[PDB]
């Protein structure tokens, strides 16, 4: 049919580079793009690394910058592999690191550092060592005040009981999350709950609250209970079709 | 036979395209007619006959000057001329039909023109324009199947068909266009001196036996042309 | 290319545009081959905004 | 009986169009296919003529 | 493993930059892009200054690609304005200005880049593959 | 002589064209006027404006620069065909024949690797 | 520069340009062609 | 609108004055549209996607 | 190959060749190949050619 697909695109480029004429093709890509910067390199397929190596490995006057975090390699289901990332990590001599966290309050950074320092080799891979990170000076003032009382950066809601089933766990946690989000919204509508950078503040709108879920049925279980309280919500990963309504 | 030739929009366009690229100063070529019938897809049986028919068109005489289409050189002819005529004030059917009926009997025979007000431009394609003896003419091809017999292509029947398909207004507008173009181009132009009339050529009506059958000749009144020009101008 | 023609005789017939609108201001800036934007290199130039041209609030040309 | 008459045609042509042919042999194919499969009408005649014209132009350049 | 300074990072051969979350991995892309456009760093710099069309950036998602393209555009604009004014309020731009030898030529190159930003080569992996196949269907052996 | 008219707006140019047409008349009435345009909309606008000014616009040829240049080739020099032998459409079918005959050459080695796996001459075409 | 020359038809409105051209049509046509050096000199003076 | 050269075209390697490309053609069309506007110029573009409430951007010309 | 011969024929032609139109207008075209400009310059001797060029800037803005 003369058609083509994503996996077919990658496989065809790889085959071309591996073939006899691919050498010429390599120059065609190398002269075109002297420097290439790959981001989110932890999610990498063996094909992609073979291509990048074939093109930019040892030729002069051509740089290559790999930027990635192995602790975030979560696309294994999609064909990505962490082992090829570690292979690349072994094949590269130079390594560079960023020390400070610029994203979140110093509370969240300390919370994460404490939770991942419990055991040794937490990620159970010898090539993935965990180290504590330090927050930046800009965020030292960040706080979240709820009903006049500063809330802890991280709060774990423990369910009650000895043995809890999967369905009971899902229903109870969905209900609890719905109730807590409703309380946050009610307290922010009156100007009490504020996200504060030093003296500046702003109420907690229904937009800044995000619920991270793993599966579709999980998201629907969240959304149903959240709409039971007449709270507007939307699921960004919704792939349903309009015609099914 | 030409009368029994297939008719329609595409047959008519093919018949016109034949003359569009036909050289009048040379005899018809059989291979060319065969190729055109191959393009149109018609039967090759027409190829011997149609060629002859084409010559019957080229050699047929015209208005009393006696002009043959073969006598027209490439310098004295203009085929498929496109014209643009502006109409400034709105053109009312009643305010025009009255004048056309006043100066033309064909309009007087027919019911009044009916169309909505129009202001803007007017487009049109004149089939042929040619000059003979320093006198210009207008030639319009028509392939409408008036009748099955040659009597349906006589003077009275041709005038009846003109009145039925309202070709009167058509040739009147064509004459206004030609008049304005000649006045624009020809230095020291005069209507009566330089204009020669209008010639409707019915292809199927063309017969070597009868000179009158197939051709129709009519000259619009100069007063009608002047009043129509003034009406369309303001 | 047009300037490089040897046997060419050219006359210029332009029409000046009066800057009565924002759109006419832009067209006049283009026609007169002059630059109106202020970069603000000087601190005195950067402080005051009078160097720019007044824009009428009701104006809706662009 | 009508449907079975269509498929029969659909059979014949699907055997005729398989083999490769020189350009001059491709000339009558379009016309035969049009007149066999289609019964023209006032509106469709324009499209059919355009089809024949483009096909003839392609094969004419080729020849 | 060494601590990373965007201005001192050498751009030659293969280089791996690994860090934890929210540490500014993506944010460093813009600084490296500006360094490449202006050819700054001396010994650590590229041998020659480059153009927008010769820098390849590969991201994971389309939305991230659009975000990064817009942010690079904004950074080029702000750095050009700073070069024209010779002063700035950001520490990164301040260090860059300290590193730049001639500011007028730098502003000219930044202007050209800003005008060519429509042709910025910021793709995903699949888009990069498709584009390299189409631009080189002759060598790859594909259809046109 | 070749006279170039510069104007920031088109209406001035069109009115200059009008005045030049009216000033110097064509001797032969059947000689068509020559106006080069690369778009049909431009020709449509020129016609609608010229008709509005003069009273009617007709016998105005609107050829493309390439077609006009070839027409001038035909008229100035003898023994020149009506249509050029080398055109975009015919060079296609000529190269389609020529390419298989030249694959054995060394210079076309790359092309060979391109044309090795074609089945119905898709790559060739 | 060049205002006295009949060639220049630059004006404030379309009608003024058309009239300035119409009055000096014959004078423009009769004038001999400008030399390339003269054209370059005029364009340099205008800049 | 972007239409890249074939890649084995020799013109785009060493270009000269007068060589035409789609990019320059569109960039000049945008200037023609501005210059030809006599009274009002209206420009529109999609800012946010209706489906995802994402953020789109305007052309470099705008 | 025809360009140079066409230019040289009119360059050395003592009188105007027959069949050429009186005058030509070039309106609405802001881009032409240099070869077409050379041909029109060589052809301008015999017949007059009026180029209507919409120029957005008053002054000389090319190079
Ligand atoms: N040098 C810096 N100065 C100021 N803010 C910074 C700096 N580096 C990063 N940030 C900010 O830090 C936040 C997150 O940085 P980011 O570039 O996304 O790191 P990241 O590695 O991409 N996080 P992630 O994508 O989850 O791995 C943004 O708000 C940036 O503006």
């Amino acid at each position: 049919r003369g058609e083509l697909g994503f996996d077919d695109m990658l496989s065809r480029l790889d085959s071309a580079l591996r073939s006899e004429s691919g050498e010429v093709l390599a120059a065609a890509i190398r002269t075109r793009f002297p420097v290439a910067m790959i981001d989110e390199f932890q999610d990498t397929d063996p094909q992609q690394y073979r291509i990048f190596r074939r093109i930019w490995h040892h030729q002069p006057e051509t740089a290559l910058l790999l930027i990635g975090d192995p602790k975030q390699a979560i696309y294994a289901f999609r064909g990505a592999d962490i082992f090829t990332y570690m292979k690349a990590r072994s094949e590269v001599h130079a390594h560079y690191t960023l020390d400070t966290n610029w994203r979140s309050a110093p509370g969240m950074v300390n919370s994460v550092n404490k939770l991942f320092s419990q055991t040794d080799d937490a990620f159970m891979f010898r090539e993935i060592p965990f180290i504590p990170v330090k927050s930046a000076g800009k965020n030292q003032a960040l706080r979240f005040v709820f009903k006049g009382e500063t809330q802890p950066a991280m709060k774990m809601w423990l369910m009650e009981g000895e043995s809890c089933g999967v369905g009971d766990y899902q229903s109870t946690m969905a209900q609890v999350c719905a109730a807590q989000i409703r309380d946050w919204l009610q307290a922010g509508q009156r100007g009490e709950a504020l996200l504060m950078n030093g003296d500046d503040a702003r109420p907690v709108r229904a937009s800044d609250i995000s619920v991270l879920v793993r599966s579709r049925q999980e998201a629907a279980q969240v959304r149903d209970a959240l709409t039971l309280l007449e709270i507007p919500s939307v699921y960004l990963s919704n792939r349903d079709s309009v015609f099914e309504t | 036979t030409p009368h029994q030739f297939p008719r329609g929009a595409s047959p008519g366009t093919f018949l016109h395209s034949l003359f569009e690229d036909l050289d009048f100063t040379q005899p018809v070529d059989p291979n060319w007619v065969r190729e055109k019938l191959e393009l149109g897809g018609f039967e090759s049986q027409w190829e011997p006959v149609l060629t002859e028919w084409i010559t019957a068109v080229l050699q047929a005489p015209l208005n009393e000057t006696g002009v043959s289409l073969s006598q027209l050189s490439a310098r004295n002819k203009q085929v498929e001329m496109e014209f643009y005529l502006p109409i400034s004030e709105p053109l009312i059917a009643s305010q025009l039909d009255t004048l056309i009926r006043q100066f033309d009997p064909l309009s007087a025979g027919c019911p009044p023109l009916e169309f909505m007000q129009v202001r803007g431009m007017l487009k049109g394609f004149i089939d042929l324009v040619f000059r003979h003896e320093g006198r210009y003419y207008l030639l319009a091809y028509k392939s409408n199947w008036l009748g099955e017999d040659s009597s349906a292509y006589t003077q009275q029947a041709m005038a009846a068909a003109m009145q039925a398909h309202r070709y009167d207004l058509q040739y009147q507008l064509y004459t206004l266009a030609l008049h304005r173009y000649l006045r624009h181009r020809i230095a020291d132009y005069d209507y009566e001196h330089h204009f020669g009339g209008v010639i409707y050529l019915f292809l199927r009506g063309v017969d070597k036996e009868h000179p009158q059958q197939g051709i129709y000749t009519t000259r619009p009144n100069a007063g009608l042309i002047a009043l129509m020009d003034e009406m369309f101008a303001g | 290319l047009l300037s490089d023609l040897e046997s060419s005789q050219e006359l210029d017939a332009f029409v000046d545009v009066t800057p009565d609108n924002l759109l006419h201001n832009i067209q006049s800036d283009i026609l007169e081959l002059e630059n109106r934007a202020v970069a603000g290199v000087n601190i005195e130039e950067f402080s005051r905004s009078d160097n720019k041209r007044p824009l009428d609030p009701l104006d809706s040309s662009i | 009986g009508h449907l079975a008459s269509l498929l029969m045609q659909l059979n014949i042509w699907r055997r005729g169009l398989a083999q490769e042919r020189p350009l001059e042999e491709w000339l009558p194919v379009c016309r035969d296919m049009l007149n066999a499969f289609f019964l023209p009408d006032a509106e469709t005649e324009a499209a059919m003529t355009l089809i024949e014209q483009q096909w003839q132009a392609i094969i004419a350049e080729g020849l | 493993a060494e601590t990373l300074d965007p201005l001192r990072l050498p751009l030659q051969g293969e280089r791996l930059i690994e860090a934890s979350a929210g540490t500014g991995k993506t944010f460093t892309i813009a600084a490296l892009y500006l360094r490449l456009l202006l050819g700054l760093g001396g010994s650590a710099a590229f041998p020659r200054p480059l153009t927008v069309e010769e820098l390849l950036v590969v991201t994971f998602t389309e939305a991230a690609t659009a975000e990064l393209r817009g942010r690079i555009r904004s950074n080029i604009h702000e750095l050009r304005i700073a070069c024209l004014r010779e002063t700035t309020d950001n520490p990164l731009y301040e260090r860059l200005l300290e590193e730049i030898d001639d500011k007028a030529q730098a502003a000219q190159w930044l202007l050209l880049a800003e005008r060519q930003m429509d042709e910025a080569a910021v793709f995903t992996i699949h888009g990069f593959c498709q584009r390299m196949l189409n631009l080189n269907a002759f060598e790859s052996g594909m259809l046109f | 002589m070749l006279r170039v008219y510069h104007s920031n707006r088109l209406d001035v140019l069109e009115a200059l064209m009008e005045f030049i047409v009216e000033r110097e008349r064509l001797d032969d009435p059947f000689e068509p006027e020559m106006i080069l345009v690369q778009s049909t909309g431009m020709a449509q606008w020129l016609q609608m404006t010229l008709s509005q000014k003069f009273g009617i616009a007709a016998n105005i040829d609107f050829p493309l620069p390439a077609s006009f240049i070839w027409d001038m080739f035909v008229r100035v020099l003898p023994e020149i065909p009506k249509e050029s032998a080398f055109n975009k459409q015919s060079m296609s079918w000529k190269l389609m024949t020529l390419l298989p005959q030249l694959l054995e050459r060394e210079d076309f080695t790359l092309l060979r690797h391109y044309l090795t796996d074609d089945s119905d001459k898709r790559k060739l075409f | 520069y060049g205002a006295d020359d009949p060639r220049r038809c630059s004006g404030n409105s379309v009608s003024e340009v058309l009239d300035k051209f119409r009055k000096n049509y014959d004078l423009i046509m009769s004038l001999p062609q400008e030399t390339k050096e003269e054209k370059e000199f005029r364009h340099c003076i205008w800049l | 609108r972007q239409l890249a050269p074939l890649g084995f075209d020799l013109m785009s390697q060493k270009p000269k004055r007068g060589d035409r490309s789609r990019r320059d053609d569109d960039r000049y069309l945008f200037l023609e549209a501005l210059i030809s506007a006599q009274q009002k110029l209206y420009i529109s573009y999609i800012g946010r996607s209706i489906q995802d409430n994402s953020e789109r951007f305007p052309s470099v010309l705008v | 190959n025809l360009y140079q011969r066409f230019i040289e024929t009119l360059e050395s032609a003592t009188t105007c060749p027959p069949g050429l139109p009186s005058r030509v207008f070039i309106c609405g075209i802001s881009a032409l190949p240099p070869v077409y400009l050379q041909a029109l310059q060589a052809l301008g001797k015999h017949i007059e050619i009026h180029l209507l060029f919409t120029n957005p800037c008053r002054y000389y803005w090319g190079d």
